[PDB]
C-alpha cells in the first residue's frame, strides 16, 4: 500500500512460503526464517525505495547539463558553411562570444 | 563509418543463422545460439543508438 | 514433388482457385469506380466521429 | 501506492509511453518550461514595464505566458 | 532540437538509448542466470542434447521454471525479455529506423521459434530423475532454490517495477556526455 | 510532448506566411506538425472538442430523424392502401405522399448503407436542421422526460416560461395575408 | 561513407550555402588554338558526361561483372567442386605453359563475369527506361526489385527457388529504399534548417518566431490538458 | 449556433440555419490551432484570480481579473492575426455584442470555457463575415 | 564525447596538475568581487586585479566550467526562490499519491 | 472522407495568383555556376572594344535560363488542376 | 494497458492447451498456436511503437490533436489489420487455429472460438477508430471475402466435425 | 555517336540553338 517496510515485509513472508513450496519441505520448517526473511526483505526494499528517489533526483539535475551539451552539441555538428547561415548564425556567435567570458 | 560495416554484419549474420540455429541438437549449441541472436539483436539496437 | 499441386486434380480450376482473390479484389475495384462516379459508398475508413468510440461514456473528475 | 506513488501515472505507461522525452519533462514539468521560458520571462518584464510607460513593443506581444 | 529566438528547446533525451541497451543486456543475464540456475540444482551430465530437455520433466517447480525461463528468453508479453525487446523496437521507432525494426522483428521471430520448440521435448513419458543423490536421498538445494524463486518472481512481474529500473539506467547513463 | 518522424523526401516546402523554405527530410518535429500533419480530420475542424462531440451526436441524431420521415411515410403509404380501395388509390397517391416518397430516396436518407455520404456543407445542413426542430421543441418545452433532463426548479421555471410565451402567442393578432 | 550522393543532393541548400555542386558539367573546352593531341585528349569528358545511356549501361554490366568475379573469388568456385581429372589436365597445361594460371582464371572466371554483366546491364535498363518516373517510389522499388530477383532466381540459381528470389528482391527494395534513395546516416543538412527569403526585419522575424514559439507550447500534453500544478 | 433569426416570424421566436464559408471555417480553426495555449491560460488565470482575490476582504478583491486582461487582449490578437487593433476593447462594432456577450459568460456569469468559447468564436466569426477578403 | 566540455578538459597534458587550492581561492575572491558587483552579465574587467589572479591560478576547463555553474545559478535565482520551490515540490508530491484522469471534450485547441 | 474535409491550406494558384516570381529567386541559387559563366562573359564582351557581332551574351545565358526553368516548371505544374498531383 | 492485457491472453491459453489436451498432436498444436498469434502479436506491438514514439501520449483520446501522415498511417492501418488478422482467423492465417482446435481441448475450443478471436476485432476497432486513415480499404476486404469464400468451399471435404465447426 | 549535351543541340540536332527547348523535355519534367 503506503509503507515500503510492510510490503517487504509481506514479500519475505510469500518468499519465504514459495520457497518452502518449492522445496516440497512443510511451510513450518526452519520457522526462525519467516522474520529473517521479513526483516531482510522490509530493509532492503526501503533502501531501494530510498535510492530510487535519490537516484531520480540526481537524473534531473543531470539532465539540466545534458542540455547544455545538446544545445553545443547541436552547434558543433553543423555541416560545413552552415554556421554563418541565417538559421544558424546568431546562435552560433551566441555561444562563441557571449559565452566566451574566461 | 561504423554504420555501414555493422549493418551488413547484422544483414549477413542474420541470414546466415536463420537457418542454422534450427540445425542444432545439442545443449551447448542452443545456449551459444541464443548467445548469438541476442547478440545480434543488441548489434542492431547500437546501430540504432548510433544513429 | 515439387509443382505437384498444380497438375492435381485439374489445372484450369486450380488455377481459377489461385486467381480467386485477384478476381475479388478487381471486382471491388471496379464496384468503387461505380461509386465512385454516382456518390455512393466508397471503400474508406469513415473517420465521421473524431476518435469518440461508440457510446463511449466521457466524464471528469473533480 | 507506494511503488507508483512518485508518480500519478502507472508504472508501466511510465516505463513503455515515454521514450526519449526527460524526466524533467515527465516529473515537474512546470520546471522544465520555465528552464525552458526563461528568457521569455524578461522580455515579456520588460514589455509589460514598457507598455505601463508611454512605449508599446509589438515585437514581444505574443509573449503572455502562464506557466 | 528547436530554434525559437535563439532559444533552444530539446525535447529528446540523448542518453535514452545507452539505458535502453544496458537494460535489454540485464534482462538477458536475468533470464540466463534463471535457467543456469535451475540446471546446476539437478544434476549435470543427464543435459546433453536437445531431446534431454524431457529430462526437465520434473517435479512442478522445476517444470514450470524451466517452462516460463524459455517463454521469458523466447519474448512472451508477460515475461521480462519482452520488456527489452518491446523497449528497443520502441526506440528503434523513436529514432525512425523502419528496416531496422524489420529485421529485429524477423530476427525475433525466428529466435521465438527457435526457443518454443523445446517445449515439445519437453514433453516426457514419465517423471526424470535428475537430482543427485547425497546420504541416499536426492539432494534439493534451498539456496538455489529460493535464488530461483526471486528469479522467477521478477521474470513474472518486470513489468511492474521496470518503470525504477529504466530510472536507474537512465540515470547511470545521464553521467556519460553523448 | 507530441513528437515526429523523419522524413524521407527531398522535396523543398515553401512558407510564404514565415518567409522561409525548408527541405521535407531535414524538417524537426515541430516543423512537421507546423507545415505536414496540419491537415483536417473532421466535419467541422473549427469546433471545440465538446462542440464537436455534440455536433456528431446532433448529425445522428438527424440521420436517423430522416430515416424515421421514410419510416413514417411507408407507414402512410400503408395506411392509405389499407383504407382506400384500390380504385382511386394511385390518383389520391399522385399527390404531396409520391413526391414526398420520391424526395425521401437513398441519396437524402441513408436507410440501410453502411455510411451516408455527405459533404461537410451537407453534415452542417442536417446539424441546422436538428437544431431547428430542437430549438421549436424548446420553445414549448415538450423535451422535459424525452430528449432531456431537469431539475424541479428548472422544471417550473421552464413550466413558467412556457405559459408565459403562450399567453403572449395567443394575445398576438393574427398574422395578415 | 555515402551511398547514391549525387541523385540526393539539396540543389538549392548548396546554392545558398556557396557549396559546391555535384550537378556541375564537370566538362572540358579545348580552345580553338590548342593542339591536335590536347583536342584529342579533350574528348575524355564524355567518359565523365552522365546523361549516356551507352556509358551508364557499361557502368552498371561493369559493376555486375567486377560482383560476379568477387562472389566467384570468394564463395563459388571454393563451393564448387571440379573433377579430379579436369583438376590433373588443368595443372598440366600450367606446368606446360608459361602464365596458365591466368588462362586458368580467365576460363574460370568467364561464367560468373558474363552472368554479372547481363545482369548488371538488364538491371540498370530496366530501373532506367520503367520504374524512373513512378509516384510511390518504395513501391516502384519494392515491386521492381522483387520481379528482377524473381526472375534472377528462376534463371541463374534454380526455377524452383523464384518464391525465395521474390522474397529477397522485396527485402533488397526496402534496403535499398533506406539507405541508397534516402539519406539517413548521409545527412548533409541539420535537422530543422531553413533559409530565409525576402525583406522582412529581424523585428518581424522574432515576431513569428514568437508566435511559432506560442503554437509550439500546445504540443505539451500537460499545458493543452490545463493538469499543471501551480509553480 | 450558426442559426439566423426569421425577420418575419409568424411566432415570436423563429430561426433559420445556415452554413459558414470554406474560408471561415478554415481560418477559425486555424487560429484556434495556434491560440489554443492563451485560452487555457485564461482559465487557468481565471480560476487562479478568484482563489488568490475570491475573498471580499482580500487586499487585490478590487482588482479582480485584471492581471486576465493580458492573456483576453492577446487571445484577441492571435485569433485576429494582429490586426483590427491591438487590444479587445478595440473590437469593431459588428463583434461588440459578441465580446460582450463573451465577457458576461466569462467573467460574470462565471460560465464554461466551453461556453465562453462559442462567444468568442462568434466574435471572430463576425470580424472575418465583416471583412472577407482582409484575412483570408 | 568531441562535443563534450567536461571530457575535453579531463583530458590534459601527461605532466600538467592543478593545484586546486589556489585554483579556487582565486576563484573564490573574483566571485565575491563579481557578486558584489552584482550585474547582469559577469564583466570581469570590473574586478582587474582579482580577474588576473582567478586567470593565472585556475586552468582554462575549471574556468569555464564555473562559468557555465555561474550562469546556470545565475537563471534559477532569477527564475524561482527556495519557499516557492518548497511548496511546488510538496504539492507536487501530493499530486503524486492521486491519478491524473483524462478530460474529455476539452474546449482549447 | 479524404476530399471531403476542409482544405487546411491555399496556396498561391488555389487563390489564383502567380507563384512563378518568387520560385524564379527560390531557383536561382542552384544555378549559379551558369550565372556566373554569364556573368563573366558580359563582363569580357563589355571590356571588347571591336567585338565581332556573331559574339554575344545569349549562349550562356540560354544554358542559365534552361537549369533555372528546369527547376521552376515542374514545380508549377504539379500544383494545377487537372493533373495527377505529385 | 489496452495492448498489455490484448497480449496477456497468449500464456495461459498456451500453458491449457499444452498440459489439458488429451491428444499427442496437441503438443504440436501449441507451437503452431504460439508462433503464429505471436507474429501478429509483433505486427500490433510494431504499430504501437509507431503511435507512441511519435505521439508520446497514452490517453487514447490525445490522438485527435495529432494527425499521421499519409505514410504513417497506411503503414499503422496495414499493421494493425495483418497484425489482429493473424488473431482473429484471415486467409492465409488460420492453418494455426484449424490445427489448434482439431488437437485442442473439447473444453478450451470453446472459449478460443467464442471469445479469444474477438479480443483481436475490439483492439482493431479501437485502433483504426482512432487513427484516421486516407487509404482505399479494397485490399482489406478482399483479403476478409477470399477468407469466407476459402472457408465455405473448404467445409465440404471435412469429415471431422471438430474441424468443420472450426472452418465456420 | 556523342552529341555534347552543352552546345545547344538535343540529342545531336543542330539547330534551334537560339532558344530554350530542353525545359520540360530533358531538363526537367512537366
Ligand atoms: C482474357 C479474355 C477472356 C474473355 C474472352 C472469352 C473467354 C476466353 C477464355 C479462354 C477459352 C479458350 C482456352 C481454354 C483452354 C482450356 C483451358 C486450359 O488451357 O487448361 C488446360 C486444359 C484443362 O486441363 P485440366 O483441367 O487440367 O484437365 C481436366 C480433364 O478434362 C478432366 O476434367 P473432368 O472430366 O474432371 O472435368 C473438369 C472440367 C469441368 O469442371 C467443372 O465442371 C468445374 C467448374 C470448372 C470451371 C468452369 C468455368 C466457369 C466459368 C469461368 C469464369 C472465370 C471468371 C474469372 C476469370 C476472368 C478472366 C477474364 O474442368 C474444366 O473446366 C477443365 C476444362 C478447361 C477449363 C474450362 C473452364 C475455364 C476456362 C477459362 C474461362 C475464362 C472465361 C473468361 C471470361 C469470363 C466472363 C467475363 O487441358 C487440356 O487441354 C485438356 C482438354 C480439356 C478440355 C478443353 C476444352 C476446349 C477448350 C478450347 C480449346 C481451344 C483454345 C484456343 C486458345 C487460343 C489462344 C488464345
Ligand atoms: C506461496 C505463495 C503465495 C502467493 C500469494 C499471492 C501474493 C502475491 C505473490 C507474491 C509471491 C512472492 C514470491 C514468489 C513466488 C512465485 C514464484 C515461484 O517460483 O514460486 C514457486 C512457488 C512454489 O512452486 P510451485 O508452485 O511448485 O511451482 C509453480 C510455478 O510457479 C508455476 O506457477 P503458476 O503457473 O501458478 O505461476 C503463475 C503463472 C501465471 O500467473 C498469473 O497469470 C497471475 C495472475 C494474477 C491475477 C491478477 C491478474 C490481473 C490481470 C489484469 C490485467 C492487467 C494489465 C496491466 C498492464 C501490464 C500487464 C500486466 O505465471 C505468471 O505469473 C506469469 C504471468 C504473469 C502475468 C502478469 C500479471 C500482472 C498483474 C499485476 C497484478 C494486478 C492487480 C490489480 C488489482 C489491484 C489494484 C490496486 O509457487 C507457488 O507457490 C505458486 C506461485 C504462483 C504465482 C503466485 C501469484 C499469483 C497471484 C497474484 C495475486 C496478486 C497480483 C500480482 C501482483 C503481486 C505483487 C507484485
Ligand atoms: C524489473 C526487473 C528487475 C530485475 C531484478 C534482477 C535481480 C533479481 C534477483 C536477485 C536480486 C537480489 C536478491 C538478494 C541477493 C541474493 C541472496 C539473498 O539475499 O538471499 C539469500 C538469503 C537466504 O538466507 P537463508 O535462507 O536464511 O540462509 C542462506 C544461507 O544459509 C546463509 O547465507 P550466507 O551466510 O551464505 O549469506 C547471507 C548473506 C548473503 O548475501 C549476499 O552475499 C548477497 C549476494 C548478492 C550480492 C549483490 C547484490 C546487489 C544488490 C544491488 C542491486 C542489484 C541486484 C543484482 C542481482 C543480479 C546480479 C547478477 O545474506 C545477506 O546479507 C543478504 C543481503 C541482500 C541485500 C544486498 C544489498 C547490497 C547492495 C549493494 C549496492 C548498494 C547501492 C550502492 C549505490 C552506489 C552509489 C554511488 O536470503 C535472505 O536472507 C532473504 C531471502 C528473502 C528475501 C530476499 C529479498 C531480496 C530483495 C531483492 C531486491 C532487488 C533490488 C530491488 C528491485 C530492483 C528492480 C525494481
Ligand atoms: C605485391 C605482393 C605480391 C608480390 C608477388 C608474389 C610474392 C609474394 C607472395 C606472398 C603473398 C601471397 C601469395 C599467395 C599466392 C596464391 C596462389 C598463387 O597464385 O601463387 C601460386 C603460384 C603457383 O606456384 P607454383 O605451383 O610453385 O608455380 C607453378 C608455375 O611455376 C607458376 O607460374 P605461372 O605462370 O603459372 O603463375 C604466374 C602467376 C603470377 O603471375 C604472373 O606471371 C605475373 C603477373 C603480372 C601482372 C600482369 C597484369 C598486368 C600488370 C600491369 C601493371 C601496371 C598497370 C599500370 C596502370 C596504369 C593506369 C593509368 O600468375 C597468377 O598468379 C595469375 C594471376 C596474374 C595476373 C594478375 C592480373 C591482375 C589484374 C587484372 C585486372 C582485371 C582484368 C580484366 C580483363 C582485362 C582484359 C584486357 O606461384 C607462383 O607462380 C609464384 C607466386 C606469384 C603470386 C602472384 C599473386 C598474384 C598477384 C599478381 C600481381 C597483381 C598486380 C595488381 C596490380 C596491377 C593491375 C593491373
Ligand atoms: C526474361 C526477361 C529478361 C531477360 C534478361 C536477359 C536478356 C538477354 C539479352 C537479350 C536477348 C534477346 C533475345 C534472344 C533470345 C534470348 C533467350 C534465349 O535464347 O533463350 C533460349 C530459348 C531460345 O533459344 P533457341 O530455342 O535456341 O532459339 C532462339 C532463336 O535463336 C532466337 O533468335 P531469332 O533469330 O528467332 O531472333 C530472336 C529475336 C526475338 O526478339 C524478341 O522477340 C525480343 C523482344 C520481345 C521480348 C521482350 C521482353 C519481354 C517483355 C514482357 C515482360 C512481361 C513480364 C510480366 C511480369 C508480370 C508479373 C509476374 O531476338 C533477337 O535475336 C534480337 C537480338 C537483338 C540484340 C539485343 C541486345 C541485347 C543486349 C544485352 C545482351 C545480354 C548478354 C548477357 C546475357 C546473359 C546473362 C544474363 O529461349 C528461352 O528458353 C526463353 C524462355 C522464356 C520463358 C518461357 C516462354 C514460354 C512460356 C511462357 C512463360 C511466361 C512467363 C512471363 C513472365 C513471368 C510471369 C509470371
Ligand atoms: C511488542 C511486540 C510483541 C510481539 C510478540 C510476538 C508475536 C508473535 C506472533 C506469532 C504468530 C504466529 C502465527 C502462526 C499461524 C500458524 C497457522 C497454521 O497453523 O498454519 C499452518 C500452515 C500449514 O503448514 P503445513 O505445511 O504444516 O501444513 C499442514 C497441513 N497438512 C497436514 C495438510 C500438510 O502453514 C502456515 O501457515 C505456517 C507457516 C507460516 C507462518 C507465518 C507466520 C507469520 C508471522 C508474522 C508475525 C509478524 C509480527 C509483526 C510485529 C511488528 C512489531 C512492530
Ligand atoms: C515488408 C513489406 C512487404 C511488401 C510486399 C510487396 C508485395 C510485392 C508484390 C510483387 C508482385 C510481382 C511484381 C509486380 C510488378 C508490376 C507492378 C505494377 O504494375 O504496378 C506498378 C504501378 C505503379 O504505381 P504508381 O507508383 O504509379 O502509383 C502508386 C499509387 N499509390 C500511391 C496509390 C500506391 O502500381 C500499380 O498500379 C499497382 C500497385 C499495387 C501492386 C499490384 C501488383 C499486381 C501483381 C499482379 C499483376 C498481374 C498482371 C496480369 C496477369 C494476371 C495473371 C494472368
Amino acid at each position: 500500500m503506503s509503507s515500503m517496510l510492510i510490503w517487504g515485509a509481506c514479500f519475505g513472508l510469500f518468499t519465504r512460503a514459495a520457497a518452502c513450496k518449492a522445496s516440497m519441505i512443510p511451510l513450518t520448517t526452519s520457522p526462525w526464517k519467516y522474520p529473517k526473511y521479513m526483516i531482510v526483505s522490509a530493509v532492503t526494499f526501503y533502501y531501494f525505495d530510498w535510492y530510487r528517489r535519490m537516484a531520480l533526483e540526481q537524473l534531473c539535475y543531470n539532465e539540466e547539463k545534458l542540455e547544455r551539451y545538446q544545445i553545443r552539441a547541436k552547434l558543433q555538428s553543423l555541416k560545413i558553411g552552415e554556421e554563418l547561415s541565417d538559421a544558424y548564425r546568431e546562435s552560433f556567435f551566441e555561444h562563441a562570444v557571449q559565452k566566451n567570458n574566461i | 563509418f561504423f554504420w555501414i560495416i555493422l549493418l551488413i554484419i547484422s544483414i549477413i549474420g542474420i541470414f546466415y543463422i536463420i537457418s542454422i540455429i534450427f540445425d542444432i541438437n545439442l545443449f551447448k549449441a542452443f545456449l551459444a545460439y541464443s548467445t548469438i541472436i541476442n547478440s545480434i539483436s543488441f548489434i542492431l539496437l547500437i546501430i540504432a543508438i548510433i544513429f | 514433388y515439387d509443382g505437384q499441386w498444380w497438375s492435381m486434380g485439374s489445372l484450369a480450376c486450380n488455377v481459377l482457385f489461385f486467381c480467386t482473390p485477384l478476381f475479388l479484389y478487381l471486382i471491388l475495384q471496379v464496384e468503387e469506380l461505380n461509386s465512385e462516379k454516382r456518390g455512393g459508398t466508397s471503400n474508406k475508413f469513415y473517420h465521421n466521429n473524431a476518435g469518440f468510440f461508440h457510446f463511449q461514456i466521457y466524464d471528469n473528475k473533480q | 501506492g507506494v511503488w507508483s506513488n512518485i508518480h500519478p501515472t502507472d508504472k508501466v505507461t511510465l516505463s513503455f509511453a515515454n521514450i526519449g522525452r526527460p524526466f524533467r519533462l515527465i516529473y515537474r514539468p512546470e520546471i522544465f518550461l520555465r528552464d525552458q521560458q526563461a528568457k521569455f520571462i524578461q522580455l515579456e518584464k520588460e514589455h509589460i514595464e514598457k507598455s505601463k510607460k508611454g512605449e508599446f513593443v509589438e515585437t514581444t506581444s505574443p509573449l503572455v505566458l502562464w506557466n | 532540437m528547436s530554434i525559437f529566438s535563439n532559444i533552444w528547446i530539446n525535447n529528446d533525451l540523448n542518453s535514452y538509448g545507452l539505458s535502453i541497451l544496458l537494460l535489454n543486456i540485464i534482462n538477458y543475464l536475468i533470464v540466463f542466470m534463471l535457467i543456469l540456475s535451475v540446471i546446476l540444482l539437478t544434476n549435470l551430465s543427464k543435459f546433453k542434447s536437445l531431446n534431454q530437455f524431457k529430462e526437465f520433466n520434473s517435479y512442478n517447480f522445476i517444470l514450470y521454471s524451466l517452462i516460463f525461463s524459455l517463454l521469458s528468453m523466447a519474448g512472451i508479453p508477460p515475461l521480462l525479455g519482452f520488456t527489452g525487446k518491446f523497449l528497443a523496437i520502441l526506440y528503434s521507432s523513436f529514432k525512425s529506423q523502419y528496416l531496422l525494426i524489420l529485421f529485429m522483428t524477423i530476427l525475433n521471430i525466428f529466435g521465438m521459434y527457435f526457443y518454443i520448440q523445446n517445449l515439445r521435448f519437453v514433453v516426457k513419458k514419465n517423471k526424470s530423475s535428475i537430482l543427485n543423490y547425497k546420504n541416499y536421498y536426492v539432494n534439493i538445494n534451498y539456496s538455489i532454490t529460493l535464488n530461483i524463486i526471486l528469479l522467477n518472481f521478477f521474470n513474472f512481474f518486470g513489468i511492474l517495477f521496470l518503470s525504477d529500473l529504466i530510472i536507474i539506467l537512465n540515470y547511470i547513463s545521464s553521467y556519460i556526455y553523448i | 510532448a507530441f513528437g515526429g518522424f523523419r522524413q524521407t523526401d527531398n522535396s523543398l516546402i515553401i512558407d510564404d506566411r514565415r518567409k522561409i523554405i525548408l527541405n521535407t527530410r531535414s524538417l524537426n518535429d515541430f516543423q512537421q506538425k507546423i507545415y505536414l500533419r496540419n491537415f483536417f480530420t473532421n466535419y467541422r475542424p473549427d469546433l471545440s472538442s465538446y462542440d464537436y462531440f455534440a455536433f456528431k451526436e446532433k448529425l445522428r441524431i438527424g440521420e436517423l430523424f430522416l430515416n424515421e420521415y421514410r419510416k413514417r411515410i411507408n407507414n402512410e403509404v400503408r395506411r392509405a392502401a389499407i383504407l382506400t380501395p384500390t380504385s382511386s388509390l394511385r390518383e389520391k397517391m399522385n399527390h404531396k405522399i409520391a413526391d414526398q416518397i420520391l424526395d425521401l430516396s437513398s441519396p437524402h436518407v441513408r436507410g440501410a448503407h453502411f455510411q451516408a455520404v455527405r459533404s461537410w456543407t451537407d453534415a452542417s445542413k442536417i446539424v441546422n436542421y436538428v437544431e431547428e426542430k430542437q430549438t421549436k421543441i424548446n420553445k414549448y418545452g415538450l423535451q422535459f422526460p424525452l430528449l432531456g433532463n431537469m431539475t424541479e426548479e428548472q422544471c417550473a421555471s421552464k413550466e413558467d416560461e412556457v405559459y408565459q410565451r403562450l399567453l403572449k402567442e395567443m394575445q398576438k393578432p393574427p398574422k395578415k395575408a | 561513407m555515402e551511398l547514391n550522393s549525387s541523385a540526393k543532393e539539396d540543389s538549392h541548400y548548396v546554392g545558398v550555402l556557396g557549396y559546391p555542386s555535384q550537378h556541375d558539367p564537370h566538362t572540358l573546352h579545348p580552345k580553338k588554338h590548342d593542339s591536335t593531341f590536347t583536342k584529342v585528349y579533350a574528348c575524355r569528358d564524355m567518359l565523365w558526361d552522365h546523361h549516356w545511356e551507352v556509358r551508364n549501361t557499361l557502368y552498371a554490366g561493369f559493376k555486375g561483372a567486377l560482383l560476379g568475379v568477387a562472389y566467384a573469388s570468394g564463395f563459388g568456385l571454393i563451393s564448387k567442386t571440379v573433377p579430379s581429372i579436369v583438376l590433373k589436365k588443368m595443372f598440366r597445361f600450367v606446368r606446360n605453359n608459361n602464365f596458365g594460371h591466368i588462362r586458368i582464371m580467365q576460363d574460370l572466371l568467364t561464367p560468373y563475369a558474363l552472368t554479372g554483366f547481363g545482369l548488371g546491364s538488364v538491371y540498370y535498363l530496366y530501373q532506367h527506361n520503367v520504374w524512373e518516373n513512378r509516384s510511390n517510389k518504395w513501391l516502384a522499388e519494392v515491386l521492381s526489385n522483387a520481379l528482377f530477383f524473381q526472375v534472377a532466381t528462376a534463371v541463374c540459381v534454380n526455377p524452383g527457388f523464384h518464391i525465395y528470389g521474390m522474397v529477397g528482391g522485396i527485402l533488397f527494395g526496402t534496403l535499398k529504399y533506406a539507405f541508397y534513395n534516402s539519406s539517413f546516416f548521409q545527412e548533409k543538412e541539420s535537422i530543422g534548417s531553413y533559409t530565409t527569403f525576402g525583406d522582412l526585419s529581424e523585428e518581424e522575424r522574432k515576431k513569428q518566431e514568437y508566435k511559432d514559439y506560442i503554437q509550439f507550447l500546445g504540443n505539451y500534453h500537460k499545458v493543452r490538458n490545463g493538469q499543471l500544478v501551480d509553480l | 449556433m450558426f442559426l439566423n433569426p426569421v425577420k418575419d416570424s409568424e411566432f415570436d421566436d423563429e430561426v433559420k440555419g445556415f452554413v459558414p464559408s470554406e474560408g471561415e471555417v478554415r481560418f477559425v480553426a486555424n487560429k484556434n490551432k495556434e491560440c489554443g495555449y492563451y485560452l487555457q491560460g485564461i482559465e487557468q488565470c481565471r480560476r487562479k484570480m478568484v482563489q488568490l482575490a475570491g475573498d471580499s476582504s482580500s487586499q487585490f478583491h478590487s482588482l479582480g481579473f485584471l492581471p486576465c486582461k493580458r492573456l483576453v487582449d492577446a487571445h484577441y490578437r492571435c485569433m485576429t492575426d494582429d490586426k483590427f487593433g491591438s487590444t479587445i476593447e478595440e473590437v469593431p462594432e459588428i463583434g461588440l455584442d459578441s465580446a460582450q456577450k463573451f465577457f458576461d459568460c466569462t467573467f460574470q456569469q462565471l460560465k464554461p470555457m466551453q461556453s465562453c468559447r462559442r462567444f468568442f468564436d462568434q466574435v471572430v466569426r463576425d470580424v472575418y463575415r465583416a471583412n472577407g477578403s482582409q484575412l483570408i | 564525447m568531441e562535443f563534450s566540455n567536461a571530457l575535453l578538459s579531463q583530458t590534459k597534458l601527461p605532466g600538467q596538475q592543478y593545484d586546486y587550492k589556489r585554483c579556487f581561492q582565486a576563484s573564490n575572491t573574483h566571485f565575491e568581487c563579481l557578486d558584489s558587483i552584482r550585474d547582469a552579465y559577469d564583466n570581469h574587467h570590473k574586478c582587474p586585479q582579482t580577474y588576473q589572479a582567478w586567470q593565472s591560478s585556475c586552468d582554462v576547463g575549471i574556468r569555464r566550467y564555473q562559468m557555465d555553474n555561474r550562469e546556470q545559478q545565475k537563471k534559477d535565482q532569477l527564475l524561482y526562490s527556495k519557499e516557492q520551490l518548497k511548496n511546488y515540490n510538496a504539492a507536487k508530491n501530493k499530486e503524486a499519491y492521486g491519478i491524473t484522469a483524462p478530460k474529455n471534450l476539452s474546449f482549447a485547441f | 472522407m479524404s476530399n471531403v474535409s476542409d482544405a487546411q491550406i491555399q496556396e498561391w494558384i488555389k487563390r489564383g495568383e502567380d507563384p512563378k516570381e518568387f520560385l524564379l529567386k527560390e531557383c536561382a541559387p542552384q544555378c549559379t555556376a551558369w550565372k556566373e559563366k554569364l556573368g563573366r562573359c558580359e563582363a569580357k564582351l563589355k571590356s571588347l572594344v571591336n567585338a565581332d557581332p556573331e559574339m554575344s551574351c545569349m549562349y550562356p545565358l540560354r544554358d542559365w535560363v534552361t537549369c533555372i526553368e528546369a527547376c521552376v516548371q515542374p514545380a508549377i505544374t504539379r500544383n494545377l488542376f487537372g493533373s495527377k498531383y505529385m | 494497458l489496452f495492448f498489455m492485457c490484448y497480449e496477456l491472453l497468449l500464456i495461459p491459453s498456451f500453458l491449457i492447451v499444452y498440459f489439458v489436451s488429451p491428444s499427442r498432436r496437441a503438443i504440436q498444436a501449441s507451437l503452431y498456436f504460439v508462433i503464429w498469434t505471436q507474429l501478429g502479436s509483433l505486427l500490433v506491438l510494431i504499430a504501437i511503437s509507431y503511435i507512441i514514439s511519435i505521439t508520446n501520449t497514452y490517453e487514447f483520446n490525445d490522438l485527435k490533436y495529432f494527425n499521421f501522415t499519409n505514410s504513417e498511417s497506411t503503414i499503422i492501418i496495414f499493421l494493425i489489420f495483418l497484425g489482429f488478422g493473424f488473431k482473429a482467423p484471415i486467409w492465409p492465417f488460420h492453418y494455426w487455429l484449424t490445427k489448434t482446435h482439431v488437437e485442442a481441448p473439447s473444453g478450451f475450443s470453446i472459449y478460443l472460438s467464442g471469445f479469444l478471436v474477438k479480443t483481436a476485432l475490439y483492439g482493431f476497432y479501437k485502433f483504426n477508430t482512432s487513427i484516421f486513415i486516407d487509404i482505399d480499404s479494397s485490399i482489406f476486404i478482399a483479403i476478409c471475402i477470399m477468407g469466407v469464400v476459402d472457408s465455405s468451399l473448404k467445409m465440404w471435404g471435412q469429415t471431422d466435425l471438430k474441424k468443420l465447426v472450426a472452418y465456420g | 555517336f556523342i552529341y555534347r549535351d552543352d552546345i545547344g543541340a538535343f540529342w545531336g540536332i543542330k539547330g534551334y540553338e537560339e532558344l530554350v527547348t530542353e525545359v520540360g523535355t530533358h531538363k526537367g519534367h512537366n
